[PDB]
């Protein structure tokens, strides 16, 4: 917005009293005008160049680099939430799993545990005769865990199971019929 | 960016124009006012499609610059060469590395050296040594029987031939190659998974594809470079490189695909016979090299698949083709892959 | 090394300063690249400053401009009368003024112990510059004795010999000798006879002295800074 | 201030020492327009400037 | 990539002669080739800003949606108080760049105002905010450096920094900034044996930390700086390690395998006079510093020993000897040395 | 390397005066001063106690050989 300042110094800056409708004046702010919005949208620009400040299409750039796409109806921040969550999943442990899970139901307040049978492996001495412990064999065996899911679900939660699960590890799942009740 | 047009730009400045002043009423084309208007609209059009350019190829920049993910420059071809002696060797041989070895085939005059140090054992009749080319890009990637000499002039070599066509000679990262790997890395944050481990096994340059296959308590990964081998460097590498993702407490192992070498032996018939030659014997040779060597692993092998692939060259000039070793379609496994053996071709 | 320094005008822009010293407005990039300057380089006032002021500048503060400037080589036209002065009083040097009381050794110009130091009344050493440098250092040489100064056999004059007859040959020859004596001074760019007379015992005479000019002294002084001694060893 | 060319002929007129603005000369960016005194006949040059 | 201004100033004549020949002249000096050259050298300041805002985005866009700030460098500055003999008689005024300064060879840095400043009539003391003129950690003025302003009235009883100065800091560099944004992202890793030794070494008391991995379970060797695992900082370690540990494999935590060292010495030395209770005391805890130093999986070489015992005094200490050090003490990795009983008898 | 220690040793023991005791762990913290990180230990093979030199005695070097591991 130097076009006033960079113009040839001769010409008028301002409108002249002796005409209220001077073409000069009007020509040379009309350009002036043009001049500022289009500094105007070159600083705004910068927020499209940042994962912070970014807005629709080139959040949809952005999350196309990253790999996640916008679905139906998805605002921008919850989108960059979303970008930033799945740059940082945790996966492999039993936290990552039930975070899985409830992010792929609805809501936090069900009960989801996961059970691993190799605690309760009979050893000899520690392991009490007609205790909790089993005798060790395919299903009470290592790399192996049965999770216990308090709510309905589709098949496919399987699925998602075996993007965060260990590599090795086979995996049961558990619908419990009483919390539905 | 909001990706105004040029329409609207000079409908803004007419109309206000118009607006500080009644005398001026004439934008007629090749009027003066309307010839400067426009060109200056165009200007801050031009500024704004460029603008949205640079704005893309700065969030691919800053996208390679944040995670130091560099792209992939070409990579030179490598293959096996083996050679045979007289008789077996009465003593401990030595062939330096740097060693050259070319091919007085003029179609493929590109030369190949070892980067390593060998010997042979005393009573030993032939050895196997693994030679780069020399130049970068898919030159390197020369038939089976193009190598035929080595410049070392030791008197008790026989002879000398790289037994499979060469393949891991290849040009610059494509856009998407680069955009899938990205992905691969994003969702390998998470080192313990299945696909992390996929990752690893692909950090590697060199490594082809991987099949990771599963059991319970043991992790079996199957890896192949662009040949469809597994040398042992490699597979330190892979492991190396496996050691920070692979899950902690859980048997690992890594072994070479199960590869398989198809020969070929194809009867073409041509229309015009006067094209017969050893031209088109190459070309048609050329192409089923190219279609096999595509296979990626667990793709079957279909006989009629080939047949069109062999057929589209040229469907007036070709006849009829038939094949001499070839009957039934192969069926390859999931940890399986098809290379190309001997490729000939008879002309009728 | 030296480099100019420039003061952000009223409504300056990158573009003129560039245009006004390197002749061309490409160097702006340059200028802007040097001084570490943000998109607004030059605000209209403290206010916009304050948002950034390591990135921007605003009226009234001052711009580098690295081009390797050299005070040789300047138009004396623009050079400030009192820069003038200055100069020139560097060039013709200061002393301790001696050719205080003119009277006393005026009255007894072939004698030894004739003149003395004295004090400016501010309790220092006096000092004489310029042209009353110029004065007490042409009266020193002609009173003084050719070869009576240790350490500097020709500096003096002969006059003291020549207190001969009253004719126009020793008028001569004592001319002669003053302008031979006024000569030997590195600064009397030359000397000339105006007017003599003799009246029996009294020889009366009178010269003219073109001392450098001011624009040799300040080519000098200007040329002395490359070394910085700014002193005269002549 | 920055006065306009009709308020400069108003202060020069009734006596009235001024500066006016004046862009990209190569000293400085102002100017004195005139040397005139408090006294304002014009007429008079002796008195006037 | 991007247009300059002779290529835009070329472009928009030729736009115009094709638009209408009406104009023909685009000599310098015409206005209309003046209205086109500044819309050029306007555009062609968009453009810089542009590359500006993309260079900048280049390298900064991603880490700060992560929480990451680039230490940009800064002018230390601060509030500065100015005290009155008297209230004002009229209002002052302070100009912009009025300097302040401090009366020490300490801290010859100048402070300055970049803004104009007025005192009102009626008040005694107007504190005002000052700049040091130098970027750099060199303005972190402590309190009661500022006393002494180099253009101010005589009005002035007294000037006085009521805090110390900390704004002023030094660029961080951008391999820094991808060093913090990596570890960061290594930080996220888990279920890995790297990522495990990881999350033990966060935890405060740990000094040491050896993970050995076998088929189907993970054994854990940790240690304070003494050498030992408290029963409370093993329950830690398993608590902290419940998240980090793959899922359907087995954790144990355990001690270093921790071997105490006894050394008899018998040092010769030529100075009897010396000999007594402190030069005693001095070299039985010069090796008791030597034997607690030694890390996890560093073995006792006894030469570097006798090396040290003989560099506490080059020509005091005259031989040394020992005899329950006989060769070098090899121990694994998960097996630290430490200091146990020490005797040193002088010769 | 080799040289260097080798240099060093010599220089000790044809530094040695009429009735200096030769004592072997001052010729230990003498060649582990050359670089207490580089070096890390030393064994001699021919020597294992110190040596006693009489008033009208003296010592000097016979062969010097070092084996660098």
């Amino acid at each position: 917005a130097n076009f006033l300042k960079n113009l040839h110094p001769l010409l008028r800056r301002d409108r002249n009293k002796k005409d209220n409708q001077d073409p000069n004046f009007a020509l040379i702010d009309a350009l002036n005008e043009e001049m500022n919005q289009v500094e105007k949208d070159a600083i705004e620009s910068k927020l499209q160049s940042s994962l912070k400040t970014s807005t629709s299409e080139y959040l949809d750039k952005f999350g196309d680099w990253f790999g996640v796409y916008r679905k139906t109806d998805e605002k921008d921040d919850v989108y960059r939430a979303r970008i930033i969550k799945y740059l940082l999943l945790k996966r492999g442990t039993n936290n990552a799993i039930i975070d899985a899970i409830k992010d792929y139901l609805g809501r936090d307040d069900i009960d989801v545990s996961v059970y691993e049978p190799f605690t309760n492996i009979f050893y000899t001495n520690k392991s009490h005769l007609n205790g909790e412990d089993h005798l060790m064999g395919y299903y009470y065996r290592f790399a192996v865990i049965n999770v216990s899911i308090g709510d309905y679900f589709p098949v496919e939660i399987i699925d998602v199971i075996n993007e965060f699960k260990p590599a090795g590890v086979t995996l049961y799942v558990t619908y419990d019929g009483a919390s539905t009740i | 960016m909001k990706t105004r047009k040029l329409t609207n730009i000079l409908s803004k400045l007419i109309d206000k124009t118009m607006a500080g002043t009644s005398k001026i009423t004439d934008f007629t084309p090749g009027s003066a006012s309307r010839s400067l208007l426009e060109a200056v609209s165009l200007e801050i059009e031009q500024f704004y499609i460029l603008t949205k350019e640079n704005i893309d190829w700065g969030i691919q920049e800053g996208i390679i610059e944040a995670f130091d993910f560099q792209k992939r420059q070409s990579k030179r071809a490598y293959g096996d060469v083996t050679i045979q002696f007289y008789q077996p060797l009465d003593m401990r041989m030595y062939i330096p590395a740097g060693t050259t070895f070319t091919s007085t085939r003029q179609e493929y005059p590109q030369q190949f050296e070892t980067l390593v140090d060998y010997y042979a054992e005393p009573d030993s009749t032939e050895i196997v040594v693994e030679v780069y080319c020399k130049e970068t890009g898919v030159a390197g990637n020369v038939p089976e029987g193009t190598i035929n000499t080595i410049a070392s002039g030791s008197s008790l070599i026989r002879s000398v031939n790289n037994e499979y066509s060469f393949n891991t000679g290849t040009k610059e990262e494509s856009q998407e190659d680069f955009k899938r790997r990205f992905h691969s890395f994003v969702e390998s944050r998470g080192r313990a998974t299945n696909k992390s481990v996929r990752y690893g096994a692909l950090q590697i340059p060199d490594v082809e594809g991987v099949y990771v296959y599963e059991e319970t308590g043991h992790i079996t990964v199957f890896a192949h470079d662009r040949n469809g081998n597994l040398s042992d460097t490699l597979k330190e590498d892979i492991i190396d490189a496996l050691q920070d993702y692979r899950p902690s407490g859980i048997m690992l192992d890594v072994t070479g695909v199960e590869k398989e070498e198809v020969n070929v032996s194809a009867t073409v018939t041509i229309s015009n016979k006067s094209r017969i030659g050893d031209t088109l014997q190459k070309h048609i040779e050329s192409v089923i090299r190219s279609y096999l060597n595509n296979l990626k692993t667990s793709d079957d092998l279909i006989i009629t698949d080939l047949i069109q692939a062999i057929m589209n060259i040229d469907d007036v000039l070709i006849y009829d083709v038939s094949f001499d070793n070839l009957d039934e379609n192969i069926i390859v496994p999931p940890q399986g892959i098809i290379r190309a053996g001997e490729i000939k071709v008879e002309l009728k | 090394m030296r480099f100019k320094k420039h003061v952000v005008q009223h409504e300056e822009t990158m573009q003129a300063i560039a245009q006004r010293y390197y002749g061309d407005v490409s160097y702006w990039i340059d200028l802007v690249e040097h001084n570490n300057l943000k998109y607004p380089y030059l605000v209209e006032t403290d206010e916009e400053k304050m948002k950034d002021p390591e990135r921007l500048a605003s009226t009234g503060d001052t711009l580098i401009i690295p081009i390797e400037s050299d005070l040789t080589d300047v138009s004396a036209k623009e050079i400030n009368s009192r820069d003038k002065d200055v100069l020139v009083e560097l060039a013709l040097g200061r002393d301790l003024n001696i050719t205080a009381d003119e009277k006393y050794f005026n009255e007894h110009g072939t004698s030894d112990n004739i003149l003395a130091f004295s004090t400016n009344g501010n309790g220092d050493l006096d000092t004489v510059k310029g042209i009353d440098n110029m004065k007490q250092q042409l009266q020193a040489r002609l009173l003084t004795p050719r070869g009576s100064l240790m350490l500097h056999p020709n500096y003096g004059s002969d006059l003291h010999n020549l207190f001969g007859l009253n004719i126009p040959e020793q008028a001569t020859l004592i001319e002669m000798e003053v302008l031979r004596t006024l000569t030997s001074d590195n600064r009397v760019k030359s000397a000339n006879l105006i007017d003599w007379k003799i009246q029996g015992n009294v020889y009366s005479g009178q010269f003219s002295v073109e001392i450098k000019s001011v624009e040799e002294s300040i080519n000098f002084v200007l040329g002395q800074d490359e070394e910085g001694i700014f002193a005269l060893f002549e | 201030q920055i006065y306009e060319s009709i308020d400069l002929d108003e202060l020069n007129e009734n006596g009235i020492i001024s500066i006016e603005f004046v862009r990209n000369r190569t000293n400085t960016f102002f100017r004195i327009v005139d040397d005139v005194t408090t006294f304002n006949d014009k007429s008079d040059p002796v008195k006037a400037e």
